[PDB]
């Protein structure tokens, strides 16, 4: 009875873990694209601001 | 003395004077307009030309159009005759009820109260909102800021504070609508007329309304908070009496400033903002204050752009406050209202010599358990609570109950919660969190502490759930 | 950053220091996976020196690649070989720390100077498994390897 | 004559610099010899800067420019109904001149506090999920937001098609005139939309303002203000108009292009500091007028396109902070067949509950609570029951395109579900159930439906009646 | 009129005129050079001076040098004589076969068909995976995705090769940022497979190259040149043409580089402020008119693999379908390397393609997404824990995987094996079966790299 | 005045973040072109010349001193950001305080590994 | 010279990242407009015209050839930075090196699952 209860529980557990992970991959991926875009934009605005100020 | 427009770009108008230049801050009047059009002097450009900011739209202006100098800054009606009325940025009636016949007028620009005028008295202002009173309590005569991203609950929280504190407050109130929805201004006005807080027949009104909403051009949104605060100053001083000042939303002052800063010729600072962001903010904020002459309890909704609390606007506002209530979208999306971040809301009055050691020890224990939980979450992210250790299992279950008991149905939100509103007295907010922390309800389900008032309501709801 | 990125091409050896290593109390805070030298070549320093240094880099890089699975699936879920990578890398990390004479006002420890042959030997012995029985804290802030064997005795009371 | 006319000094980067025009007003339309129009934006001591409402290659240095004497304005009236125009109001559908008799400034300030009243009449979309759970009222601003291909435009198109029942009816106060502003969209898409509206016979009460992807940025920037003024014409004359801005993301991109060309300081995502105000002044003009101002209204449904479901970005948050709530659409919901792809829990109508019929009210309430309880659970019979109702209710909210439903039919359908007549059914059979039942009540029980429609509520009798019909339908239901 | 150069700053040239200034977008010809040097007017600076963008190098230019106004924007040869020829952005022959003797010329700048000037159909490729799972529709825009060296271009070549049938078979290939080595290879393959006949007039493809080593104004305008060649076929001769744009990202970057050179302030992520109208003015010209249609296949580079980057994000608003190639598929040996679970169509439904085709396609995605689940367990627990049922889904699936593979005519130079063009008929059929099992005994080879089921 | 007259003084700068912000306003308004983060390119020099004046004098100069405790406000705990590292790069140590420790009851909320003193035990009695 | 006279040459450009830095210095100091990372709008063309000079000639032209191996230095692995994106798109393929592979003992540190050669087998001997 223990093995069936063990394996049933491990499945369910790795299942949640696997879903939590995919959710972590989405937040991170989206964090990554937004940050990459903002770094280029920000660096460029600093360049232009200094250029135009002359 | 009269001048002539030499240039017009949106809200910024240049004006040349052949005789007598108007000093910075003077209100000038454009001739030949159907409705009064004020230009506030901002700079002296040289060559007898000044640079100004318009208080209304500049469509229809022509080069050469005449302008007169009024000889002073924008001046508005102040005093008992503003009560029950609605005024705009230049002090004109916008409620169709005729002239505002005061005896007094006040300039909307003024030096802040000096260091010698500061008061150091600190006393609690109980709101009946559990999360605020427990963790980051408001002070009478103090500065309160409500930070929040778009649609997270700042206005709803303001309206609940008006309902729990104001309505039954000794003195007068001033509500300054700044860059928000005109229809919210129509909602407020109607509700105050329906309750009698505003009376269109007697001299009994208790609130003065000042509005410059999101339909206005930037110069009007950049000055309308000064109009509201000027009305509040008069009641503070010129009566010495305890006024409530609500502003929704003060971020709109700083946003309006960034729209004209470009037209003014400045090199932009970080994030495209005006280089003067912090000193402009400071000259306005330092007048919103309790002084030895009289008290102002101010409550200011503070918008947070792209939900970024590090944006220069919200970030520079923190220093101007005595209590901060920070709302979070994540929390709102979990259905916890009011959506207050219990680990980012603070108060200068949360000191055991002021609120007593029991309030202080319970608030610190709630924050410790919620931070302990936050810290576990970070390590459970993937593997749930199974792998967790029974004692940590106890931090989790308690923290989860505390988070829900911080939720609370507001009288003004019944349509969204489908729950009658609740006001919880200070002593009961303390007892309930004291009990949860002591383990007195480790056997009740989480759900029972959600959306209730006092702790006896969680217990009932527990039975009902069975 | 442009200043330091442009400086790399002017050097023959680099020692890169890291706040993330300093924070753990590992001093000198040298990142062992980002510090390079033009003479780190078997034909220059010899194959023993060269092989030990590369084996130290490999175990430190393999440990770094596992840290975020250990932290999530637990050590028990690791193979036995992966477990040796871990305990040995963590000991090698501490053995790379060292009390400096000019840093006694900061560490509370007497400074040490370790000859090249003693350095090579100590690390070769850890990689080989000779000290799998000693606790980690024994390799922290010492000089020669004999000093870690003695600290292990001290700690054992 | 340098007072009434001028000559182009320079052109490129979209701004025409003009010598002369000494009497031009700020914001006046000016005319280039080529026939293009422009707006006087900057008045300077030695030039006028003009925004060109079209292609600037048709403008050359030395070209003559003349005043019009009028602040930028557009034609307005019932003549625009059934037509397709550009952002200036010229016909582009090939059916001839607009017979307009009145014009209106594109930049008029919205109504103040006094002329308004809180929304209180339903703006029925015909879409079950909206009319029940995110109710929209006449005068309200309700944002439509979500990623590309989630069904944002489709909600709008069904809403427009839905109004035919009222517009072809007697009761004039229930009528709703529609304006669809296409901003930055493909031509072929606008043409496909007009054919769809024409086949549904909805064009006769719709104005289509189009500034598509190859139109110059300033026309795309202008289009929404133009359509808005066309809608205001109804708002101020005791009538009700509905305006869709499809979409404001593209309008803010056209505005950022103009601003950057004017060298205005870029901020977040390189947008100018007045991009919030661009939208705020536009949406404030949707409003509900009290009876002393004629009782008319202008409802707006602005559209915002997110990128990977990020509603915390700058433009989305800006617009969320202007509207009275929003209908959030999600790709995951779409792919799974949850269509319309509306996320119920996150969507909100800040002022529309006061404008929902009692009948819908007497059934949407419990469905809201029942979905609220379900949303938690998605063994143990109880949580297990909640699950059951939730799954059936979700099926009921599914709806195809082009068949907006009359409110009394929606109620009849929601009724089956919240009263339990669907529980003993295969999740797989709710849709077939729902169609068969609707054809039934529609054919054999019009009177009952006419009742619910007329009373605006479900009487004690209509409830008993409906209990019988549904019951006797579920028995014979073969599927 | 004839003007004088007054400034030269890399690829930007300012030209002054005494009388009558050339409007914006006009083509100016520089005098006194060994090869034609066109300047496109971009702005009027005031003081009778125009700012222009060069279409070739500017080394050797002198202040004072004469420049003629052509009186119009860049014009190029259009007509059947463009078929089988190679042309550059300003319409000159670069294949060395002499003059391109058309009877007409066309401006490369053109407004799109008006609101009044414009249903759905299907374009058979003869490529099983596409025609089955994500078929193209005439008149639409199709984005072609794929990592470097995965086969995008090879796929473009087969498409040009297969199109030579039904609605005619004419194609225009616009190489934006074409690598010269590859422009030589594409030419040679077109000749080899016959689509380009150096002997008669049966050529079915016109080539327009905007090469990597050309200045930014030449790379930004070559897609338009290609577009102008195609508009002739659609408009003047009523055809359903195919326009290949490889790659559309480089159209966007060339536009971002010209904008930067003209001193305009960059927008988010460094793109030109006019990103959307630049894309918009080109794409809108690609559409179905009463006179006929233009279908376009556009290879799209995705920066950092971020589909929310502004460039792909703006481009997607104009696509009706996609073809997604994959390296993981190419490396495991299947060509063309299409990911059958990631290609779509703004219009693939039974109402359109017809139950049959539909069902065959959709039945193939379920098997595939079903076989994908069983992969773990097969590799870990062993390809035996599979139930007789699941065990069935696997063999059917693996069989469908390879039936999706296909030997391309243009791939003969690589594998040495013969190519196959598979009719929708023979495609739809063969895939319908699998489920059945008519091939369970049939091994996974009469399925790998074959044409027709038979 | 104390430092140079045989006396000992302690100065607190609360805070230098707000001072850099006021310096950036003045500079942009004087039209000196901004550098990183829109701060003037010598924002480091603003603080380094100031903090260099805190010193310990020898006996021949009277043996007095001036001790400084400048304050910097970080955002979201980012101690390795540009302004913050500029000041760290000037002082003889830093005390870094973190919010997570503060709410855990760790008060003073000192992050030990990220805090340092560059004088060390030379500034402590033998007993400490 | 070798390419055009029936011979074969190999050129290595080590490195092009530095060449683009030198060009940027000149462009910014002549006051041409700065783009992403401050590079000018023709930095793509600077490299594209250099690299299209590598080629394999036909027999009529002598059969000679010029092979190019440009070197690009990335920063923290960013192969999508401006100059890298440019040179990757121009070339026929790329050999990607990675610091993690290098210290793990994979030397040469080539990521063969990501490296590209569009020429491929056409340039290999039958046994290889
Ligand atoms: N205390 C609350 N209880 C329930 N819902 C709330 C509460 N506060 C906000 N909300 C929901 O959020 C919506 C927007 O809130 P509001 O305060 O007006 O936003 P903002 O922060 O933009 O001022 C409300 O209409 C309501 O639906
Ligand atoms: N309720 C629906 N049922 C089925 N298909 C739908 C439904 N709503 C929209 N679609 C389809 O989804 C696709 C995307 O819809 P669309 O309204 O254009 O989205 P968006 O405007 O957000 O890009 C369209 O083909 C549309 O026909
Ligand atoms: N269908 C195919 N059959 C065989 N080899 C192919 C095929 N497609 C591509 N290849 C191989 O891959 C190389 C690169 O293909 P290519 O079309 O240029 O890739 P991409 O355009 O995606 O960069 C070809 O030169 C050849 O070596
Ligand atoms: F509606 Al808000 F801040 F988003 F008041
Ligand atoms: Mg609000
Ligand atoms: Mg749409
Ligand atoms: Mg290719």
């Amino acid at each position: 009875e223990s093995t069936t209860s063990e394996q049933s529980a491990r499945m369910t557990a790795m299942d949640n873990a696997s879903k939590n992970a995919s959710e972590m991959i989405d937040k991170l991926t989206l964090t990554f694209n937004r940050t990459r875009q903002a770094v280029i934009t920000k660096e460029l605005i600093e360049i232009i601001s200094g250029a135009a100020a002359l | 003395t009269t001048g002539r427009i030499v240039a017009v770009i949106g809200a910024v108008v240049d004006v040349q004077f052949d005789e007598g230049l108007p000093p910075i801050l003077n209100a000038l009047e454009v001739q030949g307009r159907e409705t009064r059009l004020v230009l506030e002097v901002a700079q002296h450009l040289g060559e007898s030309t000044v640079r100004t900011i318009a208080m209304d739209g500049t469509e229809g202006l022509v080069r050469g159009q005449k302008v007169l100098d009024s000889g002073a800054p924008i001046r508005i009606p102040v005093g008992p005759e503003t009560l029950g009325r609605i005024m705009n940025v230049i002090g004109e009636p916008i409620d169709e009820r005729g002239p505002i016949k005061t005896k007094q007028f006040a300039a909307i620009h003024a030096e802040a109260p000096e260091f010698v005028e500061m008061s150091v008295e600190q006393e609690i202002l109980v709101t009946g909102i559990k999360v605020v009173d427990l963790l980051a309590p408001y002070a009478k005569g103090g500065k309160i800021g409500l930070f929040g991203g778009a649609g997270v609950g700042k206005t709803v929280l303001i309206m609940e504070l008006i309902n729990n504190v104001a309505k039954a407050h000794g003195g007068y109130s001033v509500f300054a609508g700044v860059g928000e929805r005109t229809r919210e201004g129509n909602d407020l006005y109607h509700e105050m007329i329906e309750s009698g807080v505003i009376n269109l027949k007697d001299a009994t009104s208790k609130v003065a309304l000042v509005y410059g909403q999101m339909n206005e051009p930037p110069g009007a949104r950049a000055r309308v908070a000064l109009t509201g605060l000027t009305v509040a100053e008069y009641f503070r001083d010129q009566e010495g009496q305890d006024v409530l000042l609500f502003i929704d939303n003060i971020f709109r002052f700083t946003q309006a400033g960034s729209e004209v800063s470009a037209l003014l010729g400045r090199i932009p600072s970080a994030v495209g903002y005006q280089p003067t962001l912090a000193t402009d903010m400071g000259t306005m904020q330092e007048r919103i204050t309790t002084t030895k002459k009289g008290s102002i309890t101010s409550v200011q909704a503070i918008y947070v752009p792209a939900d970024d609390l590090t944006d220069p606007a919200p970030a520079t506002t923190f220093a101007h406050l005595d209590a901060t209530t920070v709302l979070s979208r994540a929390i709102a999306e979990l259905g916890i209202y009011p959506a207050v971040d219990p680990l980012d809301s603070t108060s200068r009055i949360m000191d055991p010599n002021i609120v007593g050691s029991e309030h202080y020890d319970v608030a610190r224990g709630v924050q410790k358990i919620l931070q302990d939980y936050k810290s576990l979450q970070d390590i459970i992210a993937i593997l749930g609570m199974d792998e967790l250790s029974e004692e940590d299992k106890l931090t989790v279950s308690r923290a989860r109950k505390i988070q829900r008991f911080l939720s609370q149905p507001f009288q003004v939100a019944e349509v969204f919660t489908g729950h009658l509103g609740k006001l919880v007295p200070l002593k009961e907010t303390i007892k309930g969190f004291q009990q949860i922390l002591a383990g007195e309800y480790d056997h009740l389900p989480e759900q029972a502490f959600y959306m209730v008032g006092p702790i006896e309501e969680a217990v009932a709801k527990a039975d009902k759930l069975a | 950053d442009p200043a330091p990125a442009t400086t790399f091409a002017h050097l023959d050896a680099t020692t890169v220091l890291s706040r993330a290593i300093a924070e753990l109390g590992i001093y000198p805070a040298v990142d062992p996976l980002d510090s390079t030298s033009r003479i780190m070549d078997p034909n220059i320093v010899g194959s023993e020196h060269y092989d030990v240094a590369r084996g130290v880099q490999k175990i430190l890089q393999d440990y770094k690649s596992l840290q975020d699975i250990i932290a999530i699936l637990g050590m028990d879920e690791l193979s036995e070989e992966d477990k040796l990578t871990v305990s040995r890398a963590r000991k090698i990390q501490r053995f790379l720390s060292q009390p400096f004479q000019v840093a006694e006002v900061f560490t509370g420890h007497l400074g040490k100077l370790v000859p090249l042959k003693e350095t090579i030997k100590g690390f070769q012995q850890i990689l080989a498994g000779e000290y799998d029985h000693l606790p980690e804290q024994a390799f922290y802030m010492v000089g020669p390897i004999e000093e870690a064997v003695a600290k292990a005795d001290k700690l054992a009371e | 004559d340098l007072e009434e006319t001028g000559r182009v000094l320079s052109i490129g980067d979209g701004i025409a610099r003009v010598h002369g025009l000494r009497n031009v007003q700020a914001e006046e339309m000016v005319e280039f010899s080529s026939g293009l129009k422009g707006m006087s934006l900057n008045l300077e001591p030695d030039n006028v800067g003009v925004v060109v409402f079209g292609n600037d290659k048709l403008i050359k240095e030395g070209d003559i420019v003349k005043r019009t004497g009028a602040i930028v304005d557009v034609p307005v009236g019932e003549e625009l109904l059934g037509r397709v125009v550009d952002a200036l109001g010229n016909a582009i559908d090939g059916k001839g001149p607009i017979g307009s008799k009145a014009r209106r400034r594109v930049g008029l300030k919205a109504p103040g506090i006094i002329p308004r009243i809180s929304v209180r009449e339903p703006m029925q979309t015909g879409i079950k999920a909206v009319d029940s759970l995110v109710p929209i009222g006449r005068g309200q601003r309700e944002l439509i937001i979500g990623d590309r291909q989630t069904g944002k435009t489709s909600i709008a198109i069904d809403t427009i098609i839905n109004q035919k029942r009222f517009n072809d009816g007697t009761d004039e106060k229930k009528k709703l005139y529609c304006i669809y502003v296409a901003i930055g969209q493909k031509r072929s898409t606008v043409a496909q939309l007009v054919k769809r509206l024409t086949d549904a016979d909805a064009m006769k009460y719709t104005i289509v303002v189009s500034a598509t992807a190859s139109d110059a940025a300033p026309l795309q920037y202008l289009a929404p203000y133009s359509g808005c003024s066309m809608g205001e014409y109804f708002r101020d004359n005791g009538k009700h108009a509905l305006i869709i801005y499809d979409d404001l993301s593209k309008q803010a991109v056209a505005y950022r292009q103009m601003s950057l060309l004017l060298r205005r300081p870029p901020g977040r995502e390189a947008y100018p500091g007045d991009v919030f105000y661009l939208h705020s002044r536009l949406l404030e003009r949707a409003a509900k007028m009290n009876d002393a101002f004629g009782g008319g209204s202008l409802t707006a449904l602005p559209v915002i396109e997110t990128q990977a479901g990020d509603v915390s970005a700058y433009i989305p948050t800006n617009v969320i902070s202007i509207t009275d709530g929003q209908i959030f659409l999600e790709t995951e919901l779409f792919y799974k067949g949850i269509r319309p792809a509306i996320n119920v829990g996150l969507s909100v109508s800040r002022v529309g509950s006061a404008a929902q019929t009692r009948a819908m009210k007497q059934v949407a309430g419990t469905m809201k609570l029942e979905l609220a309880q379900y949303r938690e659970v998605a063994l143990d019979a109880a949580t297990q029951q909640l699950l059951s109702r939730g799954v059936r209710l979700t099926e009921l909210l599914k709806q195809g395109q082009y068949s907006p439903m009359a409110i009394e039919e929606q109620v009849a359908v929601i009724y089956a579900g919240v009263r339990g007549y669907l529980d003993k059914l295969e999740p797989s059979k709710i849709t077939k159930f729902e169609n068969a039942f609707l054809s039934h009540v529609i054919s054999q029980h019009q009177a009952l439906l006419g009742k619910i429609r007329t009373d605006g509520k479900i009487s004690e009798e209509s409830d008993a009646k409906l209990k019988e019909i549904v019951t006797n339908f579920l028995a014979g239901f073969e599927a």
